[PDB]
């Protein structure tokens, strides 16, 4: 009952009778050759025209085709039936099994929970990772974000967190792959299915090959599946593989939607697009969502508008850096930029808090000397400041750890380090009780015991 | 070029002319308006920045072949939007919408030489089947084409000429 | 003898016989504008986005925009001779490229037109240039190895069939060399190869073709070329043509390898085409979708499971798995590994080989910089023997290279750091290698054996070269069977470890090099 | 050296086929313009209208 | 050359009578909706900063 | 071998001069199904035979 | 008969409107009567409706609207061939010197396509310039591009004149000098410095200088190049000098801004790399002949990353940088052996002996460069004896890189020498292999071959 009138890249304009124009976010349908193409309207231009985004390949569309108005928004399968299966942005099953026997379908556009319904939790969550749970401990039901450039470890860290908390966790889990490699999605699907945990994970995948609209709405499609388990009374884990692609897909489409560019070419509505998503991924009195989000920062510029506007939406922020990863120090967390809302004397105890702050102080004091060391050499440093440097370097190395998911790279077996066991090692290194041991005794060891043991072999 | 800005006005003028069964009067009124735009002195006036409602009035003055309300009103609206120069194209799209409504087409026939007027009859009869429209013919003669015929129906052409066959064979090799 | 005039005449005769004279109805439009290679066509009520529009002459144009009243298109060739008013014909074809195994050994334009003088193509139909890569369920984990000729990358940075491995560095550091040395090495391993050159000088391409012919590899490679002089719409569309030619092998259960000579110049040509359309630019003036440009390209280099190969080929091929391996090359200014486009492609591929200029100027070639180059498929893509001997060798060289930074002045612990330094130094002196000298997995393996099981402390930095030359000649002379065995298999066992130790002490003692 | 000998064989074969091809169509054109008349025009027009 | 909300049926109304009824100075009609901005046709007596009342119980601020 | 190929080329060209006049007629008759006589074309076919 | 009419004039951009079916094709030339003299317009774009947008190859002041425009059916065409040697011409191939008409017979269009893939030479030769420093440390490929990054007061013009002389005498090639966008004073004094050394009859000059509208500075390089191509088709080996390629970039940036196209990387036109490529891809060695090119390059803001140098260096094969220091010591030519580079220096192309001789002298000089600082701070006799020998050989090598030019006789008085490559390799192997240690460093200075250094030491 409508005609196409323009096809610019990924956006399509459709003309309808004045009295039947669809509403915003309703879904239309066309026939692109043999296939059926779903459009989602973004704007109601004047005169019955409506401007839409194609959820599929836009090639092959002529003008004047006839499009049908489906009178409901995009709706996805939801609930228990969607568990252990892979789905499109449109909720269609993408593994070669049959239909999803869903009893209910939910619109992917929803309002965030009211302020009255929110809930706050001080219950610490423990992970096997030294640096994360010393510098930036995070709590059940809270948001976590791994900030880093390209190729620094923010996917390997997310797979390690999945390993350490997701298998030892009762409730279900949801994994949304937003604009990342299909290879990694296949690898993760098969690793899960081979350990029989797949029947606890729901997967959504709008990987990098797909046109902008799929990457644009796949994140919402995942949040809906998560919100369902939350409202059912359960507690959920939500892993988003790269939330930067959700805004990159908005930037790709913005100019075609006829909107004046902004700070660095970004859409004028960047902060609202980002908030309208991250405000509904929260825990509430009727259930809790625990979420880990990888956040790519373009060109390693931590001040680009997209990371800068994301920082405000996370409780614990872990900032990876290339200058550390280039030292072979994995994980490459930058201890002088990672933080957590949960690092307070009240929440984590005076001993943990004090050790974390001492480590920060030492590493910063070492940063301040790095230029005088560069120009004048290390022999000009006062004897007090040469001890600071050696302890700083020992601490730099002791934050490294082997991961079970990185055996494929280094061959060394992974390690799981309890919190009680790491604050002790750092208290020791700082207080000086290990101040007679070569630095390389600390590279890639689990606990301080293993370091004093490795020193025997040099 | 005003191909795009003329569409709303042509559509509105045609929908109005239908309600009152005056399509022929509207078409002639528009054909006169589009000629008032081409006069050497009026084209000077349309460019200089006059206030829309005085430009519209001085344009209405030069035309007494426009019916009291509805032609004058169309001129006033286009003048308010500053689009009086678009009239020559409003006319073309009005003629097009009319041809579509009355289910008519006008197909060109290009030949090396005039046709037998039985050939023309068969061509019109065949096209009136290819197209639902009653079709006019205006045969034309070109001698670069050397045998066969070209039938052009809007943006659809049937390259029956032998010149086409030659150029299409040369590029097979 | 073989200039059979009767053969030419029969060819043309078959063509004249295999003709179609019946007329056909097509849709027409008129060019309204021409500027900087972009065309504006009025009419074509029945054009479809992505279509090929045919212009006066035999040139083509691609439809990018279907505006309300006009079609926007870019000319795939010299546009200067087009003029307003010319008619154009809408072919019902989305952008298509000849594909087949008959293209092997030809040098081809981005539209598939052969630019060498050797006449028309034999090809198995046409493939769409723009396609969506296989889904997540259709992939399979990369298992098999792809052997380059170089100890450095085959040991530290393995490449598996189906991987995508960025070769990144500064100008004149040996990228093209490292890539065509991987192309030459597949001469006998059954992997068809494709080399696409975007924005290169014509002299360089002619020279590279002459080398590919000098080592016999040309009969196994397709060359898709869009030189620095060609339109920005051929440069921008070339790598998609090359990937469409490689997917032909991928989808039939075979193996292929494709090299994009500069995906930095493709980005520049796309930036040109985008700015000429007045599209708001982003960082470094690149468009918004400069990531999607490389994403939808490199995501096609995939490995597919046997069910995809069956379903695609209508069941003609059972049990096989196809793969397309990609080696995109990127150029970075002043070694700046943190610009926009370099970082995008590092974020799209499955690793990077980072060629550093300080090493290249110091005579270390291939100048692989360990500590910045990784292979995210890790050892899964190595042969068992290589995976064993190599181990953490790369992080070992990274440690040695950083230690050299501080030991430059002075060091303590100065016997263990001393033996560490000597070992690492001899290893770097052993990893450098000459151009056009590939060495089988057997030779790399036994040389790494000699490197790791001591056996090299005594021989000087001046003799490493000689040690290797002798070692390899001796083993070629005597233990030809053991080489024939290690080359046929992953070939690792305590039996083979013992055989190698025996050869090592024999050469070490009785041979004098 | 043998490789280039073979490639030059191929290239000369193609070079010759090209000339043969272009001259075939130029001759066909001149023959046609030299041989068409009312009968052939009428035949072509009638045969295309019969399938128009 | 681009349109300015000159659309078919509004133009047709103006053809019917140029000097259209002025009674509706207090109300208008939504012609566009996007990203939280709406264009309203009419409202001859709107004042800058005024509050405009939409269907339901919602308001908009007239800025342009 | 190149100086051999040149002689091969002349050798074959002199033969293909006979085939141009065949292919031109075959094309002209394929494009217009009205058969054509060699007689009236015997002259212009000769320019093709000559210029190859 | 004229058919168009000027409709807009804005700075150097002029719009003319033709009948709907007579619209000129892009790059076609047009002309108008700008008062008492004709003016040539080059088409840049076709807008709709028979309107076409052009750029004036001249001052556009005085242009009314409605002037008639005559549509030349061809691009700008210039005279080419032997007739242009020793003349001076502007972008349109008009004799700008006052010695009258050019007596050419043939005229070529300046817009052309690069040689196809199968026209290029299936070999890789070298060009024997005849200068020791260049032939050793930065050899020229025949048909390659050479950047000349020297500054001022170092002898760029006399190096250019020596290359012109040698390539005319010791080969049978001519030369073309395109003066893209540089001072008029240097053009006039170059014309004179060449007329009084008898090389003016061996070079064809085309000048578009800083005082010209943008179109002239844009197309002058194409004029020079399309004369060099005519010389190539005769089978010669030709040499093409560009006075500054950076100004050929900047004129295109100005023009692109005039046309209103969106800016790109750091202020440059969006078509930077294609404008540079369609020039640099026409000077190549063809199966019939070859055009070599020596191009002066200016790096903005001392940044080798700026888009213009970064785009240019993609095409340069060699690179010779002149140094004020090496001149101060008195060594002429003033090439810097440590910064001059060439991608022809590989054993696989130049051979192992030349490669390792060049690398030898490079290592010797780059050690001496710091032994001399150790001397400057600690005094001479602090050195080791091995190092004193290194210094004593480095000084000799450094002296031997001087040469007397046939063009420099007017300064040195000594007769000019042309040194073949073999002789330079021999001389430097000898000086580096420990031969000739028995004669003083001033026996090598400004000599020529080593077989003349021995003779100079004999009489010293
Ligand atoms: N392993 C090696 N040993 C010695 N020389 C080498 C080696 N690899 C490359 N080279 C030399 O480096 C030179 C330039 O290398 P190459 O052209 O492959 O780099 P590139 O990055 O492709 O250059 P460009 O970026 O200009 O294309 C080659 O001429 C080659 O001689
Ligand atoms: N714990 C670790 N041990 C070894 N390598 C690691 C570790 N963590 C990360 N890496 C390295 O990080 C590199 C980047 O991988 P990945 O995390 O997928 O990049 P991205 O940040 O884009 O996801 C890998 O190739 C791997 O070698
Ligand atoms: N080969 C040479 N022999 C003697 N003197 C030279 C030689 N080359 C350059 N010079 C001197 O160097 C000076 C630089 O002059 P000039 O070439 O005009 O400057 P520029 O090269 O910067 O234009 C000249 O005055 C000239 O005397
Ligand atoms: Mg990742
Ligand atoms: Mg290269």
């Amino acid at each position: 009952t409508g005609k196409i009138v323009q096809v610019i890249g990924a956006v399509v304009d459709v003309e309808f009778p004045q009295d039947a124009v669809p509403r915003v976010y309703d879904a239309l349908e066309v026939q692109n050759g043999n296939e059926r193409l779903v459009l989602e309207v973004q704007q109601q231009l004047g005169g019955g025209i409506v401007r839409t985004i194609a959820m599929g390949s836009s090639d092959g569309l002529r003008r004047g085709l006839d499009v049908k108005d489906l009178e409901h928004p995009i709706e996805v399968p939801v609930g228990k039936a969607t568990l252990g299966r892979i789905m499109n942005v449109l909720g269609e099953p993408v593994d070669m099994k049959g239909e999803i026997g869903e009893e209910e379908r939910w619109a992917i556009h929803r309002a965030a929970p009211s302020y009255e319904e929110l809930s706050n939790s001080q219950e610490l969550l423990e992970t096997g990772i030294k640096v994360i749970d010393l510098m930036a401990p995070f709590a059940k039901g809270g948001k976590v974000g791994l900030f880093g450039g390209a190729g620094v470890g923010k996917t390997v860290n997310m797979m390690e967190l999945i390993r350490n908390i997701a298998i030892e966790h009762s409730g279900y889990s949801v994994f949304a792959g937003v604009g990342e490699r299909t290879r990694e999605g296949n690898d993760f699907y098969h690793e899960m299915t081979d350990s029989n945990v797949i029947d606890k994970v729901s997967l959504v995948y709008g990987q990098m090959n797909e046109p902008p609209g799929n990457r644009l709405r796949v994140a919402l499609t995942g949040l809906t599946m998560a919100e369902k388990f939350r409202d059912e009374g359960r507690d959920v884990l939500l892993f988003v593989d790269n939330i930067y692609r959700y805004t990159l897909a908005g930037t790709e489409v913005s100019a075609l939607l006829g909107r004046m560019p902004s700070a660095v070419g970004y859409q004028p509505t960047l902060a609202e697009e980002m908030g309208v998503l991250q405000e509904r991924i929260t825990s509430t009195k009727t259930g809790s969502i625990t979420s880990v989000q990888a956040v790519y920062v373009p060109a390693d510029d931590l001040t680009d508008p997209s990371p800068a506007t994301t920082f405000a939406h996370l409780d614990a922020t872990v900032v990876l850096s290339r200058q550390i990863a280039s030292l072979g120090i994995y994980p490459a967390v930058d201890p002088l930029d990672s933080t957590s809302r949960q690092l307070d004397p009240l929440v984590v105890g005076q001993e943990h808090y004090d050790t974390a702050r001492g480590v920060q102080s030492i590493l910063q004091r070492y940063q301040e000397l790095k230029d005088i060391i560069a120009i004048l050499g290390m022999d000009e440093l006062s004897e007090e400041d040469k001890l600071v440097v050696a302890r700083a370097r020992k601490i730099q190395r002791f934050l490294s750890q082997p991961f079970f998911v990185a055996e494929v790279f280094t061959g060394s077996p992974g390690k799981y380090v309890s919190l009680k066991d790491t604050i002790r090692g750092f208290k020791g290194i700082m207080e000086g009780e290990y101040d007679h041991l070569p630095e390389q005794a600390f590279y890639m060891v689990g606990s301080i015991e293993e370091a004093v043991e490795k020193a025997k072999k040099l | 070029e005003f191909i795009t800005v003329a569409r709303p006005y042509a559509k509105a003028a045609f929908d109005f002319a239908v309600e009152h069964q005056s399509v022929e009067r509207w078409q002639d009124m528009l054909a006169f308006a589009a000629e008032v735009t081409k006069n050497e002195q009026m084209a000077e006036l349309l460019s200089g920045a006059l206030a829309p409602e005085t430009l519209a009035e001085s344009f209405i003055a030069v035309a007494g072949e426009q019916l009291d309300e509805n032609g004058q009103n169309l001129i006033r609206v286009m003048a308010e939007n500053g689009r009086l120069n678009a009239l020559p194209d409003v006319l073309e799209q009005f003629i097009h919408l009319r041809a579509v409504s009355e289910a008519t087409a006008e197909v060109d026939v290009i030949s090396a030489a005039a046709l037998s007027e039985q050939q023309l009859a068969k061509i019109s009869a065949a096209m009136e089947k290819r197209l639902s429209r009653k079709v006019k013919l205006n045969a034309k003669i070109d001698k670069s084409v050397m045998a066969g015929v070209i039938i052009r129906a809007g943006d659809m052409v049937i390259d029956g000429s032998v010149r086409g066959r030659l150029e299409r064979l040369a590029d097979v090799l | 003898m073989q200039l059979n005039s009767t053969e030419i005449s029969e060819l043309i005769k078959q063509r004249i016989a295999q003709f179609n004279v019946v007329s056909e109805a097509h849709n027409e439009g008129t060019i309204v504008s021409v500027s900087d290679g972009v065309i504006r066509i009025h009419g074509l009520a029945d054009c479809m986005q992505g279509e090929m529009i045919s212009l006066p002459g035999n040139r083509y144009a691609i439809a990018l925009n279907l505006e309300r009243d006009s079609v926007g298109a870019v000319v795939m060739g010299p546009y200067a001779d087009l003029a307003e008013g010319m008619k154009v014909k809408c072919t019902g074809r989305i952008l298509e490229v000849p594909v087949g195994r008959g293209l092997l050994g030809r040098v081809v334009n981005t539209l598939g037109a052969p630019i060498d003088g050797k006449g028309p193509l034999d090809h198995d139909g046409f493939s769409a240039v723009e396609a969506i890569a296989p889904g997540v369920i259709e992939r399979q984990s990369v298992d098999q190895p792809v052997q380059t000729g170089y100890k450095a990358v085959d040991s530290m940075i393995p490449i598996g069939r189906g991987q995508r491995e960025l070769i990144i560095g500064d100008r004149q550091t040996g990228k093209t060399a490292l890539a065509i040395d991987a192309i030459i090495n597949q001469r006998d391993s059954g992997i068809k190869c494709i080399y696409v050159a975007i924005g290169q000088k014509a002299s360089t391409i002619s020279n590279v073709v002459r080398k590919l012919e000098e080592h016999g590899a040309l009969a196994n490679t397709i060359v898709v070329v869009a030189t620095a002089s060609e339109s920005a719409a051929l440069q921008y569309l070339a790598p998609y043509a090359g990937c469409a030619m490689g997917e032909y092998f991928r989808d039939r259960g075979e193996d292929a390898l494709i090299i994009y000579d500069d995906l930095s110049k493709q980005a520049v040509a796309y930036r040109q085409i985008s700015l000429l359309l007045r599209r708001p630019p982003g960082r470094e003036a690149f468009p918004g979708d400069v990531f999607y440009l490389h994403s939808r390209l490199l995501e096609r280099a995939a490995r597919v499971n046997a069910e995809y190969v069956e379903a695609f080929t209508k069941g003609e091929v059972k049990g096989k798995t196809g793969s397309l391996t990609a080696l995109p090359i990127i150029e970075t200014q002043a070694g700046d590994v943190s610009a926009f486009v370099p970082t995008n492609v590092i974020s799209i591929t499955d690793g990077q080989i980072f060629l550093e200029t300080n090493l290249f100027n110091a005579g270390i070639r291939p100048a692989v910089n360990p500590g910045i180059s990784v292979s995210r498929v890790g050892g899964a893509a190595q042969t068992k023997i290589m995976k064993k001997l190599s181990g953490g060798i790369r992080t070992a060289l990274a440690q040695y290279r950083e230690l050299a930074a501080f030991s430059q002045f002075a060091s303590d612990l100065d016997d263990a750091t001393r033996k560490q330094l000597d070992h690492g130094q001899k290893v770097t002196e052993l990893l450098k290698q000459k151009q056009y000298a590939p060495m089988s997995v057997a030779q790399q393996s036994l040389v790494l054996f000699a490197a790791e099981r001591g056996y090299l402390a005594d021989v000087e930095l001046s003799k490493i070269g000689s040690f290797e030359a002798a070692l390899l000649a001796y083993v070629d002379r005597d233990h030809a069977p053991l080489m024939q065995e290690i080359n046929q298999t992953g070939g690792y066992n305590d039996e083979i470890e013992g055989k190698l130790k025996g050869i090592l002490d024999s050469f070490k003692a009785t041979q004098s090099w | 050296a043998q490789a280039e000998i073979e490639a030059e064989r191929k290239r000369a074969r193609e070079e010759l086929r090209k000339q043969v091809a272009i001259l075939a169509v130029a001759g066909a054109e001149k023959i046609i313009e030299r041989s068409v008349d009312e009968a052939a025009n009428s035949d072509i027009v009638d045969k295309l209208v019969a399938e128009l």
